[PDB]
């Protein structure tokens, strides 16, 4: 009865769904054209014939990165209209994405997201992926989720942001539509998930010995966090925890949602065979400022809940003696207002590997997925990003030619500002 | 003039391409210790 549809929007949002799903189908034992030669039911359907079709809703404006899912080797997968596309693109203009061209586009994608919600006997979660600092994944996304929360009232609705990184962005306009992404990101997401490119950047290098990682090998890791997030909502395991547990154990104020995620397995295949990957290597080195997903040092910081993913041969013994270790560390510092702060779950099911990936076999997993009082540098840094540009109104000309609202940028500022006054003020 | 020949291969068609198949077919047999034999009396039958 348990399912999750995900809503995959944009470039990036395809990118990472094509990696999911490829996942997925390996990991459930779903052939590309649909067949397997009920632990399958929160992302696939049954046609009737031994056919599943997975559970994902694609958008995007361009039809070029959606034709090419479209005519590879993953077509006869899903449903031929699943796949929704457009003409022409919002052209990494947030104001394009919302306030024109994509209001043809919702009315399609909401049709067919009620078509894949009447079919499922309970819906526990609108998994989401967009890409915040561009044109489709930051205006459509965010009228996407406002109408969502508006048809489906409560329905906790996932999300796994592709925040620019701080130092690199590739564009200019990316300050603005990430900014601009706030006045959806904060009142209409409850599980917003903050990932950046640099920090998985740094990732593949420090820990796949990966110099020069495409955007694919970014997705494979990606993708791995996601399936380990819904591990024990597919398979069985000591200590279950689904999207329902996730809403209480991790988030105290209903604005402060925002948290940081960093598998920790990632080890090369060269490299897994010489160290014995145990419960408390494996979370010590996810505990590290520097396998964090996003680029966000915790240790200036304050953790105020984690939710910590144990998944493989794990002992329940092993899990609670090295969160005892953990919580000896003077490096991480806990909020005052939490003696515990560790939400720990357990699957018996251990981390698959995609044969020709980037990974290598695995017998445990952590993934581990905190709010902490050190978010609020991410945020301040695009601050400083958005003030050095609308200084003297950049690039603004061509918002309000479309019917932007000249001043919309200035309540995106101070909701920017209200979030970082919150942040700083859970940490007294 | 001649006419180069087209090498080229998406990105998409370069790394997503249908991979084997994970071989899972690995049941957890159990056994069942055997009941032991119920040594116990009353004491009302023991000595009376
Ligand atoms: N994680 C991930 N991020 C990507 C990928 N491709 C692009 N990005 C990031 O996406 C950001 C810009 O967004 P786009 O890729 O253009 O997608 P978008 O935001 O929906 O904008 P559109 O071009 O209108 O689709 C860039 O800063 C990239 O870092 C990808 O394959 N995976
Ligand atoms: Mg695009």
């Amino acid at each position: 009865m348990r399912e999750v549809i995900s809503i995959h929007v944009g470039q990036a949002g395809i990118q990472i769904g094509n990696a999911c799903w490829e996942l997925f189908c390996l990991e459930h034992g779903i052939q590309p054209d649909g067949q397997m030669p009920d632990a399958f039911n929160t992302f696939f359907s049954e046609t009737g014939a031994g056919k599943h079709v997975p559970r994902c809703v694609f958008l995007d404006l361009e039809p070029t990165v959606v034709d090419e899912v479209r005519t590879g080797t993953y077509r006869h997968l899903f449903h031929p209209e699943q796949l929704i596309s457009g003409k022409e693109d919002a052209a990494n203009n947030f104001a394009r994405g919302h306030y024109t061209i994509g209001k043809e586009i919702v009315d399609l994608s909401l049709d067919r997201i009620r078509k894949l919600a009447d079919n499922c006997t309970g819906l526990q979660g609108f998994l989401m992926f967009n890409a915040v600092g561009g044109g489709t994944g930051s205006g459509l996304g965010c009228l996407l989720l406002e109408r969502l929360s508006v048809d489906y009232g409560k329905k906790s609705k996932l999300n796994f942001c592709s925040w620019p990184s701080p130092q690199v962005s590739t564009a200019v306009v990316e300050p603005y539509n990430s900014v601009l992404s706030t006045h959806s990101l904060l009142e209409h997401t409850d599980v917003a998930v903050m990932l950046d490119n640099e920090a998985i950047y740094d990732i593949c290098r420090r820990n796949l010995d990966i110099e020069r990682p495409t955007y694919t090998n970014l997705n494979r890791l990606i993708a791995q966090v996601i399936s380990s997030l819904t591990a024990s909502l597919r398979f069985d395991g000591a200590l279950n925890v689904d999207v329902t547990e996730f809403q209480t154990n991790l988030v105290p104020y209903p604005r402060i949602h925002f948290m940081l995620s960093s598998y920790a397995p990632i080890i090369s295949a060269e490299k897994a065979y010489h160290e014995q990957l145990s419960v408390a290597e494996i979370t010590n080195s996810a505990f590290e400022p520097a396998s964090m997903m996003a680029k966000c040092d915790p240790r200036h910081g304050k953790y105020m809940a984690c939710c910590l993913m144990y998944r493989g041969d794990v002992v329940p013994k092993d899990v609670n003696a090295a969160v005892a270790t953990i919580k000896t560390k003077r490096t991480i510092q806990f909020v005052d207002w939490c003696p515990t702060g560790f939400k720990c779950g357990i699957n018996y099911q251990p981390p698959t590997v995609v044969p020709g990936g980037d990974l290598a076999k695995v017998m445990r997993a952590v993934c581990m997925i905190s709010n902490s009082t050190a978010i609020a540098e991410v945020f301040s840094r695009m601050d400083h990003k958005f003030d050095l540009m609308y200084a003297k109104r950049a690039f603004v000309h061509w918002y309000v030619g479309e019917g932007m609202e000249e001043g919309e940028f200035s309540e995106a500022r101070e909701d920017l500002a209200a979030l970082e006054k919150d942040y700083e003020e859970v940490g007294i | 003039p001649p006419t180069l020949p087209f090498h080229g291969e998406s990105a998409y068609r370069t790394d997503y391409v249908p991979k084997p198949l994970p071989e899972v077919a690995k049941p957890v047999e159990v056994k069942l210790p055997p009941t032991l034999p119920f040594n116990a009396q009353s004491c009302y039958r023991s000595e009376y």
